[PDB]
């Protein structure tokens, strides 16, 4: 196996096609990273050559991506969050987000009271939809059956458990509270 | 190539080159305008104690009960059904922000826009994601004012076929008081180019669209015979706008023909403008008179 | 264009810092220091209604509006 | 020509063989002219109707009204009298949706 530097001759446009993290010019394929030389043969020949470091310390979000978050504060019409994980991998820093009162459920419906959906301190799984404005920057959504709060936390510091699609209950004091439970 | 470096010349005051006396009524701030029994204040004046006091330099213009003062230098003020030209400076969640040389910014609502497709298919929140993609930062449009807000703001719409994103050409910005009110601000001058006389002071010059909204890019080279016409109109517009001239179709046509004898590159001198503006002045005098 | 061998300052700047009986005795941890849950169903297996899916399939199938 | 008067019996040979998917069902039975208009209305056609009963002509009207929410568009109903203007609103309020 061989590694890369962010420029070198790799292949012709006839001997393969550019993949992820690469660029081409003057009929040649040029590297743009310092990762590893991967040639996805796939099926149909002409492998899509690409270079991947495979050790992602940081990664910029996209138009569509799954992210693990952490609520900071909640408002009657939005809920500021902090992006913590990009899908699976840990993130070295923390970005910001905002869930408007249209992205909670998968119907973009009326009602949907924000107060009992995303209580602060929880950890949720959500998907971005846009690159946002300067007020709200990433505009995340949870309009799916698989998205919502996944690992909640009790009033007094006890791991919480899902109890229904909308209700969760404390194991110690048997107290009933409202969340937006995502499928496991 | 000689790199002429001339020296400043003293200005001749009083406009003695022609000689005229004004019959109007001129005022300065603090002057007491007519103070008869009952009158209504206009724009440019205010009221003190039983007095109509002018608040800006200009000339009084009255239509049968109304004392007002018309200043000679202002910024654009919006009116319903007015052709304007502007540039996008902010792209928001549900609107754009357009700069049109006004006291505030102008809002182009997403509800009023000929979206790509140009027909009845649908309008929903799926378009909102890509709305901020085509009308990006720093583009040029040409729309019409819709209504007046409660704080002097203007909302402008693009609900026609002649309005929308513009293409190639040059832009010339002047004061919004040298454009003559008319009923056709779109022109197709028989020279090789066109023009849009924005009521806000934005003049847009583009070539004729060959035969026959921003859907077409047409980012292909423009013929040599078209640039020389655009440059000629650009310089002639600068020449008429500089001294006094109010801009409209006949003045530009008259000056363009008068500019043929000598080259387009050499018309930047203080005197060549005078010898062209005066010739257009006398052509207007021998035609209107 | 010959590359060279390091010297003290560089070879000390590039240091990687990555049971075996007992030492430093006083600093061990032992020397220095009912729950009846009645838990509910542990997860909620979503085997049931999931309203968004309800309202969508409901209206699409229904398709009557009367 | 721009004007085609469809014969009262000639066009219709079948109604449910076409339009495989359902529509705004009626408790009672639909007449020949209502199905004649429904067949054309599906193709986004222009329809003129000249009949005698009042509510009989409203079947195609509420067919179009129910068809708009499947297209997410909007429709306008014009009633040049105040009493009838709100009766249709009351009829369609409890019936479905928002008016």
């Amino acid at each position: 196996v061989r590694y890369c530097i962010p420029g070198e001759r790799l292949c012709n446009l006839e001997e393969g096609s550019p993949g992820s993290g690469t660029y081409t010019r003057h009929g040649y394929i040029f590297s743009s990273l310092a990762g590893c030389l991967m040639k996805s043969s796939e099926n149909g020949a002409l492998p899509v050559v690409s270079v991947v470091r495979e050790t992602e310390s940081q990664l910029l979000p996209d138009v569509g991506a799954i992210v693990t978050c952490k609520v900071s504060s909640i408002n009657s019409r939005f809920a500021k969050v902090h992006i913590l994980y990009v899908g699976s991998m840990p993130l070295k820093n923390s970005f910001r987000g905002t869930i408007r009162k249209e992205d909670v459920r998968a119907t973009e419906k009326d009602k949907v009271e924000i107060y009992k959906s995303f209580r602060p301190g929880d950890i949720v799984l959500a998907k971005v939809i846009s690159l946002g404005d300067a007020q709200s920057n990433y505009l995340l959504t949870t309009a799916e059956n698989e998205l919502g709060v996944v690992v909640a936390h009790s009033e007094s510091g006890i791991q919480m458990v899902p109890i229904s699609w909308c209700e969760m209950q404390c194991p110690k004091t048997h107290t009933k509270e409202f969340r937006k439970v995502a499928r496991v | 190539m000689a790199m002429e470096m001339r020296l400043p010349v003293a200005r001749k005051p009083l406009s003695e080159r022609l000689g005229r006396d004004t019959k109007k009524h001129l005022v300065v701030p603090g002057d007491t305008i007519t103070t008869d029994t009952g009158f209504m204040r206009g724009h440019g004046t205010y009221m003190g104690e039983e007095k109509l006091i002018a608040s800006v330099a200009g000339s009084v213009e009255r239509v049968n009960k109304l004392i007002c003062v018309k200043a000679l230098k202002t910024r654009y003020i919006g009116e319903v059904g007015d052709i304007v030209v502007g540039r996008i400076t902010e792209v928001q969640q549900k609107r754009w922000k357009v700069e049109t040389n006004s006291r505030l910014d102008s809002v182009l609502l997403l509800s009023s826009m000929n979206l790509p497709g140009g027909e009845l298919r649908r309008r929903s929140a799926e378009d909102e994601l890509a709305m901020r993609g085509f009308l990006q930062e720093g583009d040029l449009i040409s729309a019409e004012v819709q209504a007046v807000f409660s704080d002097g703001a203007v909302s402008l719409h693009t609900r026609s076929l002649k309005y929308g994103k513009l293409g190639q050409g040059v832009l010339v910005q002047v004061s919004p008081s040298l454009v003559k009110r008319q009923k056709t601000h779109f022109h197709d001058l028989p020279c090789g180019a066109s023009v849009i006389l924005g009521n806000n002071g934005f003049i847009w010059i583009y070539p004729t669209p060959e035969h026959k909204g921003g859907f077409i890019a047409n980012l292909e080279p423009v013929s040599l015979a078209d640039r020389e016409v655009i440059s000629r109109l650009r310089n002639c517009i600068i020449s008429l706008v500089t001294q006094r001239m109010m801009l409209y179709d006949t003045s530009i046509l008259y000056c363009y023909e008068a500019s043929l004898p000598h080259q387009i590159k050499d018309i930047l001198k203080p005197e060549i403008m005078e010898e062209i503006v005066m010739e257009t002045r006398q052509r207007l005098l021998e035609q209107e008179g | 264009a010959l590359a060279a061998r390091p010297s003290a300052f560089a070879s000390t700047l590039c240091l990687r810092y990555p049971r075996t009986l007992d030492l430093y005795k006083t600093f061990l941890y032992s020397r220095q220091v009912e729950i009846s849950p009645l838990v509910a169903i542990t997860p909620f297996d979503f085997k049931s209604a999931s309203p968004d899916d309800i309202v969508k399939a409901n209206q699409k199938k229904a398709f009557t509006r009367e | 020509q721009w004007a085609i008067p469809v014969d009262a019996t000639s066009p219709v040979g079948d109604f449910y063989r076409l339009i495989p998917q359902p529509a705004f069902q009626w408790a009672f039975e639909p007449d020949v002219f209502q199905k004649q208009a429904i067949l054309h209305l599906e193709r986004h056609d222009s329809v003129f109707v000249a009949a005698h009963t009042s509510a009989g002509k409203t079947v195609v009207a509420e067919y179009a009204i129910a068809l708009a929410q499947k297209h997410m568009t909007r429709t306008i109903y014009t009633s040049p009298i105040k009493a009838l203007s709100n009766q249709k609103f009351r009829d369609f309020r409890n019936t479905f949706g928002d008016v």
